[PDB]
């Protein structure tokens, strides 16, 4: 585990070219996300 | 010290689950490589994870970050796929997650699109798929992930490709 970089908590990873993608996220403590839903799927075929 | 409780589909607290899981569906750049070919899900089920040593874990450092940032933990709602999720709902998130390859370091990865964490389910690059078919568009086999509260704090901005 790396650390966080000073003054931080986190990272953000902004999306600068891909104009749809969503914004990901680095946190570099374990204790800083609770697992609070699982969830079961299937990804369906497109018609 | 884990408990996995069913939501119903009749649930409103499903129905918000479900929808945020479908809304983040993106294409990819990968055409599909890593996670397969789809514009949504078939949800099968939604379990609440409960683990109150866990719960507790978390609300101690989240009061910790939130005091160092005004009062304010910066919490988010974001996905995570892994090979490890039966690991994490029952011993956390730890260390032994940090991604060494990560474009922004040793860290733990979420995304805000579920498609995004749909990716790493079967491993880094989406590995070799499924394990019964061997197919990373696979449309049969029952996939997870997690759908997880996490503490931002002051986060560090990263303007990235
Ligand atoms: C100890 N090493 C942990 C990283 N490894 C993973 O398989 C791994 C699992 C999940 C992820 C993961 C899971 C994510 O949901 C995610 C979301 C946005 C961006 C990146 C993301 O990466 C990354 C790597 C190999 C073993
Ligand atoms: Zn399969």
């Amino acid at each position: 585990m790396a650390h966080s970089p000073p003054g931080h908590h986190s990272v953000t990873g902004r999306p600068s070219v891909n104009g749809l993608a969503l914004a990901e996220y680095v946190i570099y403590r374990g204790e800083q996300a609770y697992p609070e839903y699982l969830i079961t799927y299937q990804i369906m075929r497109p018609e | 010290g884990t408990i996995l409780i069913d939501l119903s589909p009749d649930d409103k607290e499903f129905q918000s689950v479900e929808e945020e899981m479908q809304s983040t569906v993106r294409e990819h750049r990968d055409g599909g490589h890593a996670g397969g070919i789809f514009n949504r899900y078939n949800i099968l089920k939604i379990q609440k994870v409960c683990n109150k040593k866990l719960w507790e874990r978390y609300t101690h450092r989240r009061k910790e970050v939130s005091e160092e940032n005004h009062n304010h933990a910066n919490e988010r709602m974001l996905f995570h796929g892994s090979p490890f999720v039966n690991a994490i709902i029952h011993k956390g998130f730890d260390e032994r997650h940090a991604y060494i390859g990560g474009m922004f370091g040793a860290g733990i990865y979420f995304a805000e699109n579920s498609s995004k964490s749909n990716q790493y389910v079967y491993g880094i690059g989406g590995g070799t798929g499924c394990p019964v078919h061997k197919d990373r568009s696979c449309y049969i086999c029952h996939r997870q992930l997690l759908f997880c509260r996490v503490t931002l704090g002051k986060s560090f901005l990263q303007f990235s490709a």
